[PDB]
């Protein structure tokens, strides 16, 4: 039938002036890229089936025409930059936004996946879909009451594209195109399918992936709480760019990361920084690390929320990345804690798994570590109680790593080492 | 995590 054609044959179809011939050859074309295994997709870019594709978008009388060009160039526009530039060139993307009123909801998803493509490609073909217009139909789409009425995948689809339009950096999506989505999203963020929920939350994660200003824009919507609890879930695609987003938002004010606690994220770390999923823990003790950044009280509240013995855990046993993120965490709590946070620290057992990652090769947590040990001598002193952390990191083996990070290439390292010799081991 | 590009293989 269709099958198997080769791209000269294609070329042939195409080039009839015969719309039912077209349709065939384009179908066919649909077929070649569509297998999994190696799509010739320069073959038929380089035989200039492009312009004739975006031509038969506009194929109103004809939507089974428009449906195989459309899933043709959705998946010319999947492959590299080079391949999705085609498709632009072609003038694709308004074609395929025009195809987004089409009434055949198999055609107008195909036109929402094929923007989605091209979007994804990069900021600046994510900004030439929005500069085209395809924000307004894209979201009149989702204008229903309630998303559940709509076919599944055709909502993950729109879903999908939209966090397309939500993603990347350098610039970031338009302030306006994000305030013009974002009611959306967050409907999207509320609702009951896994695979929307993951996709809404990787767009929120997206659009916290910068400045306060961006940040404050998701937190004034009120997503925090809706975010904190997909952060719970049991699915690990809703955990991770929950988690994301969350981390994001407390990369920004100390008001921000406080509707972070306020939310009830803290009580989800237990679990989160215990995660056999790496990056979960991984991620999951970075965003600790920025929380512990944060002010006095928000330290408390890790303190209360029993979250010091769990960074403790981590520094003990995790993936070394994962480590490095404790390490942080608590030289970030030794930084901006009372005295009784930082004893508080010492009593749960902080020292001798701080200790043990002085042998690391890494240099930049050394100096994270003797920072944090810096600072907990501090504290120290102000009980006069230094020779007893001296003993505590002589006990355990800490002192002979500091006394050989004097042999130490890193300046700041063998420095910052001989001094704590030099004022509490003498 | 989560993919720039889809592929349409059916349906």
């Amino acid at each position: 039938g269709t099958v198997n054609w080769s791209v000269e044959d294609i070329v042939k179809g195409i080039n009839s002036n015969n719309l039912e011939s077209q349709l065939q050859a384009t179908q066919a074309a649909r077929k070649l890229l569509s297998r999994e295994k190696q799509p010739p997709i320069d073959n038929i870019i380089r035989a200039g089936l492009i312009p004739k594709f975006v031509s038969f978008l506009g194929k109103t009388d004809c939507s089974p025409i428009q449906f195989e060009s459309a899933w043709a160039l959705t998946n010319i526009a999947s492959g590299t930059s080079e391949q999705t530039k085609a498709v632009v060139d072609g003038g694709a993307i308004p074609a395929f936004i025009s195809l987004l009123a089409s009434p055949h909801a198999h055609i107008s998803e195909q036109a929402v996946w094929a923007l989605g493509n091209i979007a994804g490609d990069g900021s600046a073909f994510r900004d030439l879909v929005i500069k085209h217009g395809a924000i307004d139909p894209l979201l009149a789409l989702l204008a229903v009451p309630d998303l559940s009425t709509l076919a599944c995948g055709y909502l993950r689809n729109l879903t999908w594209t939209l966090s397309n339009l939500c993603r990347n950096k350098n610039p970031a999506p338009p302030l306006d195109a994000v305030e013009q989505i974002l009611p959306t999203l967050v409907r999207l963020l509320h609702h009951n399918d896994p695979e929307v929920l993951a996709d809404s939350c990787w767009a929120i994660s997206y659009l916290t992936d910068g400045p306060n200003e961006r940040i404050e824009m998701v937190v004034k919507k009120g997503v925090v709480p809706q975010l904190v609890k997909l952060l719970g879930a049991t699915e690990l695609p809703i955990v991770t760019p929950a988690l994301r987003a969350i981390g994001n938002i407390v990369t920004g004010t100390d008001e921000q990361t406080q509707k972070v606690i306020d939310a009830g994220a803290l009580a989800v770390f237990p679990s989160l920084l215990t995660n056999p999923k790496t990056n979960i823990q991984k991620e999951a003790t970075w965003t600790m690390s920025n929380i512990t950044a944060g002010r006095q009280d928000q330290i408390q509240q890790v303190v209360n929320h029993g979250l010091v013995p769990f960074l403790v855990g981590v520094l003990s046993k995790a993936d070394f990345k994962t480590q490095k993120e404790a390490a942080w965490a608590i030289t970030n709590y030794t930084s901006g804690g009372t005295v009784e946070q930082i004893v508080y620290l010492v009593h749960c057992g902080i020292i001798e798994p701080l200790m043990n990652l002085l042998s690391a090769k890494d240099t930049k947590i050394i100096q994270v570590i003797l920072d944090a040990i810096s600072n907990i001598f501090q504290a120290a002193e102000k009980l006069g109680e230094t020779e007893k952390l001296s003993i505590m990191i002589e006990e355990c083996g800490g002192l002979d790593k500091i006394e050989a990070l004097q042999r130490h290439e890193n300046e700041s390292v063998y420095k910052a080492s001989l001094n704590l010799i030099e004022k509490y081991f003498s | 995590t989560p993919n720039t590009k889809r592929f349409k293989k059916e349906e």
